[PDB]
């Protein structure tokens, strides 16, 4: 005879749950991740200025260790201290080694 | 579903609604076709990729810090550099963790906004020309087709001038 | 190793793109609040009904 | 009342249904009776109690932390271990004292939801077979009773076949 | 324009209305005129005054702190007194940047609120006796004037009595 007028939204069968004021579960359309679940594994030597301290420690490549005599006037925006890092000169003891770290 | 609509009263899922968010479905003479709307799908859309852009990137670039993780037992100091860094990440989390649940139920009657509006559209630029088939989808009385759909799927349509099938198989059909 | 990152973690270095990471609490610059949770998904769409049989 | 209904435009305060959360009045030829309702009533209930599960009993275990409370003047680091647990409760205050104002507000445009969701849904089921008289309650053209009343008391009701009351006590009647 | 309504299907700016926040404005025999409004003007701007209020002139009174700017390079603690107020500040400040968002945009589904709450309330007072003609202003069939008008602009009218010019003008005259 006539014609019939029908209206809506949309949809899918892959939703994704999440999580509201009411619902803890509730499957929408789509949906984005806001929490940076995991990473690479490499630093990225930009945009920074990366200075691997090697066996050199900050502290010792600071006085000056018999060893890190390569890391002489140096520079940087970021240290890296690692681990595998140790210090072969006269034993010492610094006091509040943090700041003088730090 | 707070203005109802959606998952409310259009119970029905639109399965493959591709050409956009929203559209309608005529049942007219020359068969049957869902089309595709506009100033519905972008205008949530236009909200949604809103909210969104406000929260995804943005703020936040700090340098050198406190320090977090401890090699030997110093006791005090070590006890508070740790009990303000774990207050911050504690509190950040609770404002996270929300952030979420009000912009993501308010996603929702956001989406169920634009419906509830649009068959409160049509149901308004047309009088007794026809109504919600119960509900859901609605009836008409004309013999609208493809060409006369490109009506209210375009606010193209007299409720006055194309009006003649009105009272009729209404109320006035025998009973 | 070679490339860019605003933001690094002793874990690595990761992408600022996002507002939240869970890497590690030590962060340098340009970096996502660290957060407990290890996943915040956020709407961006319209609910969703079922075609047949969810 | 964001959604107007309740303490909105039904005004009145449905004394003792006990029966439920919500429900109607029908004024039939066999007198009268206030019915209880269902996936309204359990509806709305059933996300209050969502919106709280949410809230009530969850996080938060923290063992050895900072002193807070002082037996001699220390300076600094004194000064800061308070400070920063001070800063600490300060904010998660703010965050209850609103954690509240919202959760509250909003449980409320969700109860004066399901109400402006039925009489809504009512006045869909049923064509011009009858009109919320005036406002709050509605007008019947038909002698619906007990039994009658299991239609919308059901969505059992055809505006299509129980019909006949249609034009007539309505604008038909002199005038 | 959430629950539509303003900048939605009234897409026009009332100009210089300054008897008010609301009104109608009547086409009788008499000419024109828009009129004020109240248990809307006042309700809308009722709340908004309390949400207000609520931000406005409150809290906060602390004396003695931890110091924030300094002199000499001290290690350590110092990194500390800083990063402890950095992050205060770092908070209170999304807390802040949002008790906006949220108050501010639902200040907005608040004014959007009294309107489709108005003409979904005169389109309640009175049945067949006039339909908001297509969308935006209304459409009578009575002879309304100013007199008349204190009407609806009163929740001064009988659509029973007031009721003759009924299936008339409408779906009645030829077609």
């Amino acid at each position: 005879s006539t014609a019939t007028l029908c209206l809506g939204h949309h949809a899918v069968p892959n939703g994704t749950l999440v999580k509201t004021i009411t619902d803890d579960q509730i499957e929408v359309t789509n949906a984005t991740e806001l929490v940076q679940s995991s990473s690479t594994g490499k630093i990225c030597n930009n945009p920074h200025r990366i200075l691997d301290g090697i066996d050199c420690t900050l502290i010792d490549a600071l006085l000056g260790d018999p060893h890190c005599d390569v890391f002489q006037n140096e520079t940087w925006d970021l240290f890296v201290e690692r681990s595998k890092a140790f210090s072969n000169c006269y034993p010492y003891d610094v006091p509040d080694y943090a700041s003088l770290r730090s | 579903g707070l203005f109802g609509a959606i998952a409310g009263f259009i119970e029905n899922g639109w399965e493959g609604m591709i050409d956009g968010w929203y559209g309608f479905r005529h049942q007219n003479s020359e068969g049957t076709g869902q089309a595709a709307d506009l100033k519905s799908t972008q205008a949530a859309i236009d909200q949604i990729n809103g909210k969104l852009n406000r929260v995804i990137e943005k703020t936040n670039e700090k340098f050198h810090q406190i320090e977090k993780e401890f090699s030997e037992v110093e006791g005090r100091i070590q006890d508070l550099e740790k009990y303000v860094e774990d207050t911050k990440i504690d509190l950040w989390s609770y404002n996270a963790e929300l952030l979420v649940a009000l912009e993501n139920q308010h996603t929702i009657d956001l989406t169920d906004s634009e419906m509830n509006k649009l068959f409160e559209k049509t149901r308004r630029q047309l009088r007794e020309n026809a109504e919600e088939m119960g509900n859901g989808c609605f009836k008409i009385y004309h013999k609208c087709d493809n060409a006369c759909i490109e009506s209210i799927r375009n606010g193209t349509y007299d409720h006055d001038v194309y009006r003649d099938e009105a009272l009729n198989n209404r109320f006035q059909i025998k009973g | 190793d070679t490339c860019i990152s605003e933001c690094i973690t002793p874990n690595g270095s990761i992408p600022n793109d996002k507002p939240f990471q869970n890497v590690n609490k030590i962060t340098y610059g340009a970096c996502p609040k660290y957060v407990k949770q290890n996943t915040l998904k956020l709407a961006t769409g319209m609910r969703n009904v079922p075609e047949k049989q969810t």
